[PDB]
DNA sequence: TCGGATGTATATATCTGACACGTGCCTGGAGACTAGGGAGTAATCCCCTTGGCGGTTAAAACGCGGGGGACAGCGCGTACGTGCGTTTAAGCGGTGCTAGAGCTGTCTACGACCAATTGAGCGGCCTCGGCACCGGGATTCTCGA
DNA sequence: TCGAGAATCCCGGTGCCGAGGCCGCTCAATTGGTCGTAGACAGCTCTAGCACCGCTTAAACGCACGTACGCGCTGTCCCCCGCGTTTTAACCGCCAAGGGGATTACTCCCTAGTCTCCAGGCACGTGTCAGATATATACATCCGA
C-alpha cells in the first residue's frame, strides 16, 4: 500500500483520488498524495498532542470538544492557524482584564 | 460514507497509548482535516495556475504549506513532506 | 514523527 | 411575532459573562437584540439559498455549514 | 448581603468554564423560524441545524462582548454601553 | 497577445455615457475588477456544482451564485439582466 | 447573426467567457447558458460602475474617467461599497468624511 | 498667528481631497529591499511591484488611522495615543 | 542596508493621519506606527518572495506582491491580475 | 440596460 | 467693533505626454456532425420532522433598598501645534551595462487510461467501563469588627 | 489583622450509554502495460533593473513659545446589583401522522471532441487634445488692535 510505503498513517490513496477529483488541476503528480498526507497526519498529530495534554490534565483520559479548544487557542501558532474557526461545545479561555478584578 | 476517523485514531494511539476520543471530538477533527486539506489543494491550485502549469506536484504542495502554516508548524510540516516523499519514492 |  | 425578546435579559447577561463582562447597562439588552437578529437573517438567507438550489425543503446542517463559510465563521462539529 | 462586584465575578468564572448552551433552546428555535419566514414559506428545519445555528450565534456574541468590554476599558469604564457595542462592530467591519 | 476586456468595457462607457474618456490607469482598474468579479462567481459556482454532486455548471448555479455574492438591489438587477440575456439567446 | 455575444445581444464576449470557465478547471463540464449569464452579470456590473464614475467626472467638470472617480463612485453607493468593501484601489484616495467633534 | 488645530483642519482637506502618495519613495524602496534581505538575498524588484507596496501600505496606514481615530473619540478625547493603534489592531484581529 | 525604518518621517506619518482624519497627535506614535508598517511588510513581502521562488526568479513582481496581497484579504486593484 |  | 495677511479659487497660456481611431493579419471563435453519458423524471420507502398532551420545576419576571460608578465641573501642568531659519537628500535627467526574463527547439520521463484482481474500510452489533450526578466532609473565598 | 457564613472541590457509591473491538461484504485501491505530451533543459535575444553623477530645491529638522487639553480630583445622584417572592413556560417524555429525502432505473438531449474556414481582436502606427503648472488677481476668514 502507498501510505504503508511513504511510511504514515493516512489514506494516500485516497488523498489521491480527492486531489485528482476535487477539480483542482488537470494532472495530479505521484508525489503530492504523499506530501498532503504526511502535513495531514503532522498536524492531527500536533492538535491531538497537545489535546491530549490538556485531557490529562483535566484529569479525564477521553479528548473531548472542550480540551480541543483548549489546546488550540493556548498554542499561539495554531490560534493563528484556525483564526476564524469555530468549535462548537469549546466555550472560551478563562481570562478576566486586572481591572475587573477586585 | 467516508471519514478520516479511523486514522485519526491510529494516529491518536501513536501519540497518547491511553487515552480515548468522543464522537464530537472525531467529527470536529474530520472537519479539520477535510478544512485544511482544501486549503491547501486550493493553494497549491492557485500557483499551477499562476505558473501556467497543468499539474500539482511536491513543489506546489510544499509552497502551499509554506504559505498557509505559521513558522514552527511550516518548519516541520515540510520536513515531514520531504521525509515521506524521500522514503516513497526509495521504496 | 517530530513534535514541537 | 415578538419571538425575538424570548432572547431574555439574562441569557444576554449570561453570554456577557461568558465574555468577561461586569458590568451591563441597561439598553444593551436591546441593541444585543437588534445585533443577533441582523446576524441570523445574514446567515440564514445563505442558507435558504444553498435549499432552495438543492430544491429541498428541509434546511440542513450542511446548509448553514455552507453559509457560515461563506461568511468566513467556519464552524466545526456538524460535518464541516 | 453579597457586596455587588463579588456575584459578578463568581458568575464570571463559573461561565468562562462551562461549555453548555447559553440560550433556551425553544425560543431561539421560534426566533429562527420566524425570521426564515421572510425567505420561504412552509419551510422544514433540521435539528442539527437549528444546533448549528444556536452555536454560531453564541459564538459570535461571546466575541462581540469581548471586544466591547475592551471598548468600555480604554474609555475608562467597567460598565459596557450600546455606544461601545457600536465602536466595536464598525472597526471590525460590520456597520 | 495579452487579452483584455478593454474594448468591452470602451464600448459599455460609450453606450452609458457618451461624450466621456477614461484613463489607461482607470482602465486597468476596470479590468482587474471584471477579472475578480468572475473569479468570485465562477468560483462560488464551481463549489456549489461540488456540493451538490454536479459534474457540469449551469445557469442555474450562476444564478444562485449571484444571488449568493450580490448585495440586495443589485442581485435583482443583475438577476433580471442574465435571465433576459439567456431567454433572448435561446429565442434566437 | 454570427457571434455569441451578438444573439444575446451583449457587449462582453461570451465566447471568451466560455473559453475562461472551461480552462479554469471550475467543472468538468460547462453548461451553454452559463457564459451567457455571466458575461451579462459582468457587463451589468461594469455599466453599474462607469454610470456613477461618469457622474463623478461631471461633477468634477471632468471628461475623462480617473481611478479617483472611480474610487468616490464605488464608496458613495452603499452597495457597491459593500461589494467592494476589502478592495484598493490605486491612486484613489478616501472619501471626504471629517468627525464632527473635531470640527470647532 | 493661527490658533492649533486650524493648520490641523486645513491640511486634513488637502491630504482628504488629494491621491498621490505621502511616503518619500526612495527611503520606502530602500526599507522594502532591506526587509526583503532577510528571506533571500541579492533579489530585485520590479518598479511596479515597489508601487504596489508602497499603495498598499499606505492605504493600510490611513484606514488604521482611521480606526484609530475612532477609539480616541470614543475615550472622550482628541489627541490619538498608541493606546488606541493598539485596540483597534486587537479589535480587528491582527 | 541598515537603520532604513527611520526614512519612514514623522511629517510623512503625520500626512498619512491627516489623510485618515486625525487632528492630534501624542508624540509617541511615530516608533508605534512604525512597528506596524514593519509587521505589514514583513508578512506581504514573505508571501511576494515566496511565489518569486516557487517561480524560479530572482526579480520579484508586480504580479507576486498582488497575489501576496489578495492572499493576505487586501486584494489590489490597478496594477493587473 | 437597466440600473437602479 | 474694523483692518489686515495668508490661503484658496478663478482667468488665461502652453506644451505636453496621452489617447482615440485606422490597419495587417493571425489566432481564436464559430459551423457541422456525432458519440456518449450527465442529468431529468418517475416511483417507492421509511427516516425524521412536525404537532399535540400532561407535569414539574428551574428559570424568568418583578419589586426593593442601596452603594458604587458614571458624569459634570474645575484647576493645573505639560506637551503638541505653529512659525522661522538652516541642513539634507529626494527627485529628475541622463548614461552605461549586464543580469535575468522570456521565447524557440527538442525529446524524453511521467502521468492518464484501461482490465483485472484482492484487500482495506465501511456498516451492524455487543459488552462493559469512565464520567455525569448525588451523599458527605473540608478548603477558599467573602462579609463584618 | 481577626471572627463567622457560604460556595465549591474532593472522596466514594454507582449506573449506564455509547465507544472499542469484532465480522461480512464490496468497491476502490493496486498492479501491470501502453502512450501521448508537459515540462526539464539548452541556447539566443533584448528589456529593464541596477549603478554613478550633478543640480535644484522642496521637504525634513531643530528650536522657541504658548495655549489648548490630558489628567487628577471632588461631589451628586441615579442606576445597576444582589436578593427574596410569585409566575411562566421550557423541558421532558410519549404518541400519531405523514412530507419529503434518499435511492434505483430508464430515457434522451446537451456537451466534449474534431475538422474546417474566417473574421474579431491585439500590436502597431499616428495624429490631435484636456489639463498641470505658471503667472496674476479677487474673495473668504480668523487674529491682533
Amino acid at each position: 500500500s502507498r501510505s504503508s510505503r511513504a511510511g504514515l498513517q493516512f489514506p494516500v490513496g485516497r488523498v489521491h483520488r480527492l486531489l485528482r477529483k476535487g477539480n483542482y488541476s488537470e494532472r495530479v503528480g505521484a508525489g503530492a498524495p504523499v506530501y498532503l498526507a504526511a502535513v495531514l497526519e503532522y498536524l492531527t498529530a500536533e492538535i491531538l498532542e497537545l489535546a491530549g495534554n490538556a485531557a490529562r490534565d483535566n484529569k479525564k483520559t477521553r479528548i473531548i470538544p472542550r480540551h480541543l479548544q483548549l489546546a488550540i487557542r493556548n498554542d499561539e501558532e495554531l490560534n493563528k492557524l484556525l483564526g476564524r474557526v469555530t468549535i462548537a461545545q469549546g466555550g472560551v479561555l478563562p481570562n478576566i482584564q486586572a481591572v475587573l478584578l477586585p | 460514507k467516508e471519514s478520516y476517523a479511523i486514522y485519526v485514531y491510529k494516529v491518536l494511539k501513536q501519540v497518547h497509548p491511553d487515552t480515548g476520543i468522543s464522537s464530537k471530538a472525531m467529527s470536529i477533527m474530520n472537519s479539520f482535516v477535510n478544512d485544511v486539506f482544501e486549503r491547501i489543494a486550493g493553494e497549491a491550485s492557485r500557483l499551477a495556475h499562476y505558473n501556467k502549469r497543468s499539474t500539482i506536484t511536491s513543489r506546489e504542495i510544499q509552497t502551499a504549506v509554506r504559505l498557509l502554516l505559521p513558522g514552527e508548524l511550516a518548519k516541520h510540516a515540510v520536513s515531514e513532506g520531504t521525509k515521506a516523499v524521500t522514503k516513497y519514492t526509495s521504496a | 514523527m517530530a513534535l514541537r | 411575532r415578538d419571538n425575538i425578546q424570548g432572547i431574555t435579559k439574562p441569557a444576554i447577561r449570561r453570554l456577557a459573562r461568558r465574555g468577561g463582562v461586569k458590568r451591563i447597562s441597561g439598553l444593551i439588552y436591546e441593541e444585543t437584540r437588534g445585533v443577533l437578529k441582523v446576524f441570523l437573517e445574514n446567515v440564514i438567507r445563505d442558507a435558504v439559498t444553498y435549499t432552495e438550489h438543492a430544491k429541498r425543503k428541509t434546511v440542513t446542517a450542511m446548509d448553514v455549514v455552507y453559509a457560515l463559510k461563506r461568511q468566513g465563521r467556519t464552524l466545526y462539529g456538524f460535518g464541516g | 448581603r453579597y457586596r455587588p462586584g463579588t456575584v459578578a465575578l463568581r458568575e464570571i468564572r463559573r461561565y468562562q468554564k462551562s461549555t453548555e448552551l447559553l440560550i433556551r433552546k425553544l425560543p431561539f428555535q421560534r426566533l429562527v423560524r420566524e425570521i426564515a419566514q421572510d425567505f420561504k414559506t412552509d419551510l422544514r428545519f433540521q435539528s442539527s441545524a437549528v444546533m448549528a445555528l444556536q452555536e454560531a450565534c453564541e459564538a459570535y456574541l461571546v466575541g462581540l462582548f469581548e471586544d466591547t468590554n475592551l471598548c468600555a476599558i480604554h474609555a475608562k469604564r467597567v460598565t459596557i454601553m450600546p455606544k461601545d457595542i457600536q465602536l466595536a462592530r464598525r472597526i471590525r467591519g460590520e456597520r
